[PDB]
């Protein structure tokens, strides 16, 4: 678990990119600061899902 | 965008209407602890900025 | 044990105000969050004892839109100004106290006439303006401790019909909370990510700080409660 | 089994080969988790026959995607069964009712 | 047909029930629509594409 | 007057109709009070009961759930649903072991299930499995424990039990034995007092369980959980 507390230390800044392909046009690929789930969907804000 | 439509439209009558309230918390109050509908129209001192 | 349950820890307050404040436990049981947030919003919005202001008389008035020359504002708009009266009695449960006034300006609480059994929180509040001199304001307020919120179309009746024409009512807000609110989010501790972390955002008049409220309301519950833990 | 149907459910159960259907009238004599043993009647059976017919389950295989495949029976010792009757039911398929 | 199979029922007629939110213990203004429905899944199970 | 002062609550009445299903009534209650009274329990009595379910099961001859055994009539895997579904209430341990043995022809139901004085089987109807064959035979144990909530397999596994035998099986375990809670409130008549409410709660749930004991359980919970509020700063 010790590796779990250092993977929350090591994201906290740390933004990813989320593409979404056919990338029609810039807003196809943006950048966000992650935040950690137990699961296996990635969960977007539905505004810019819009 | 339904909620918000939902919370704006009005009705001819509806629960406490004419009443008049000293700020949009008192509104608050009264939509939450049920003795007037959204719907409403009402009287209500506010506030606004330029 | 299966009697096992997290205990919160009052993990922070934060008073970006006198007036307004919030607090926050974590962590929390799935779903405890939920059912003690909701309990204290009813409990809060409802129930709480409050002292508050409910009859205003004036000689010249007859009705809520009865014409007055010489005051700045409307009728309706001291009547707000009433309702917003900050105020607290620890003496008899019904006071009368009364304002006169001849003066170009605020029309503020400092002028009524005081009681040692009555605390004006608010001075500071202006009641109306009074646009001219020889132009006076009289009137006479009532205040009355109660439970809970009633507007005005709950407590007129028919039993109380006879009233006379200096005789008008305001909406007893007793209850100190002017805004409760809660909201409800994850917290991880022991590997653990199925948890409630609990928010509570709080203002009220100055008659309390809100942590003395919130204290008010678990004791309130608490009571209500105590007929049936059997348990120590 | 679903509750608003068309039907067809019974047509498409009974036709697929994953449910097994009686080949042949009689009365069931015995059932396990497995296998199906069954009597056939006297006039139906022919001339120097054992009048007895057996069928065994497809009881767990991989499917061509991966899901599984299982036959359950669905009748009782003794019962009477006719000609084509669903003895054991299939994936998806309850009392030989398309069960998706 | 469907209304008299639901009068024969007993269920409201119009198919549309009073409903309260758990959450809060309050109750919907508005009627819901509440029945049984037929569902599927679809073999595409997340950890299988995670 | 006394707007300060309120009345308290009592179990005014309780009321059984089946082994499952019970009414219990609380009175008297003041304005307000009904609804959010009646939510807290209806919360705490579904999420927190403690219950006593089935939860490793070995069976002779068997080594995996898919398998199938000579005589039995359904799959390994639907006797372990059936399983699933008993309920039984113990008193004197956090654990127990229970005994199953039979043979010949015919349903096996929990009345065969051997037990220990301490251990009550609600409903022995609830049956298991058919045998269909004269030298066909079942003899099996089950693990029955208390708990909370209701826990997977999949993380009981991940306690890591030390050197997993080959011949033993996991389910879930739905330990909580409230299946439907609702409350309802209407005018009180005490004393002619005005504002006064009387509430009721209906519950079904697995006989286990005493209806009395439960609210009183969620009273406790509850309060408990205000003290921390009580505490603050």
């Amino acid at each position: 678990a010790v590796v779990w507390d250092i993977l929350d230390e090591v994201i906290r800044e740390h933004p990813v990119l989320l593409n979404r392909a056919p990338t029609l046009h810039r807003l196809g690929i943006q950048a966000f600061e992650p935040v950690l789930i137990e699961g296996k969907a990635i969960q977007l804000h539905p505004l810019v899902c819009a | 965008v339904l909620g918000l439509y939902y919370m704006t439209r009005d009705c001819v009558n509806a629960k406490g209407e004419g009443m008049v309230l000293t700020g949009p918390k008192e509104a608050e109050r009264l939509y939450r602890s049920g003795l007037a509908s959204l719907h409403a129209r009402v009287k209500v001192r506010i506030t606004e900025y330029e | 044990s299966v009697t096992e349950f997290l205990k919160p820890r009052l993990v922070d307050i934060e008073q970006v105000s006198s007036t307004h404040a919030k607090v926050t436990l974590e962590p929390l049981e799935r779903g405890f969050g939920h059912t003690l947030g909701n309990a204290l919003r009813r409990i809060l919005l409802s129930s709480m004892p409050g002292c508050a202001v409910t009859e205003v008389e004036i000689d010249g008035v007859l009705h809520e839109y009865s014409t007055k020359e010489g005051v700045q504002e409307d009728i309706l708009e001291i009547l707000l100004n009433l309702k917003g009266l900050a105020v607290r009695v620890q003496g008899k449960d019904e006071v009368i106290l009364t304002l006169n006034k001849s003066g170009i300006g605020p029309v503020t609480a400092a002028d009524i006439t005081h009681d040692g059994d009555v605390e004006i929180v608010k001075p500071q509040h202006v009641i109306c303006h009074l646009t001219d001199e020889n132009a006076s304001i009289s009137m006479r307020i009532k205040v009355q401790r109660g439970r809970g919120y009633v507007p005005a179309s709950t407590r007129i009746h028919s039993e109380e019909d006879e009233r006379p024409i200096g005789r008008l009512l305001v909406d007893a807000c007793y209850s100190p909370v002017e805004r409760i609110a809660y909201n409800v989010e994850a917290a991880r501790v022991e590997q653990r990510t199925d948890l409630d972390k609990l928010v509570i955002e709080m203002e009220t008049n100055g008659t309390i700080d809100p942590e003395e409220a919130i204290r008010r309301a678990a004791t309130i519950l608490a009571e209500q409660l105590e007929a049936f833990v059997d348990l120590r | 089994k679903p509750l608003v149907g068309t039907g067809m459910e019974r047509a498409v159960a009974v036709d697929s080969g994953v449910t097994a259907v009686a080949k042949r009238g009689g009365v069931v004599q015995y059932v396990d988790a497995s296998r199906i043993v069954i009597k056939v009647n006297e006039d139906e059976m022919y001339p120097g026959e054992a009048g007895i017919d057996i069928y065994n389950l497809t009881k767990y295989t991989r499917s061509n995607q991966n899901t599984c495949i299982n036959q359950m029976p669905c009748v009782s010792l003794g019962e009477p069964v006719e000609r084509g009757d669903v003895l054991a039911d299939g994936p998806s398929t309850d009392l030989g009712e398309l069960a998706l | 047909e469907i209304k008299e199979l639901l009068k024969l029922g007993d269920l409201p007629t119009s198919g549309q029930i009073r409903l309260y939110d758990g959450r809060t213990g309050e109750q919907f203004e508005r009627p819901v629509t509440v029945g049984y429905m037929y569902m599927l899944k679809l073999n595409h199970l997340v950890d299988d594409k995670m």
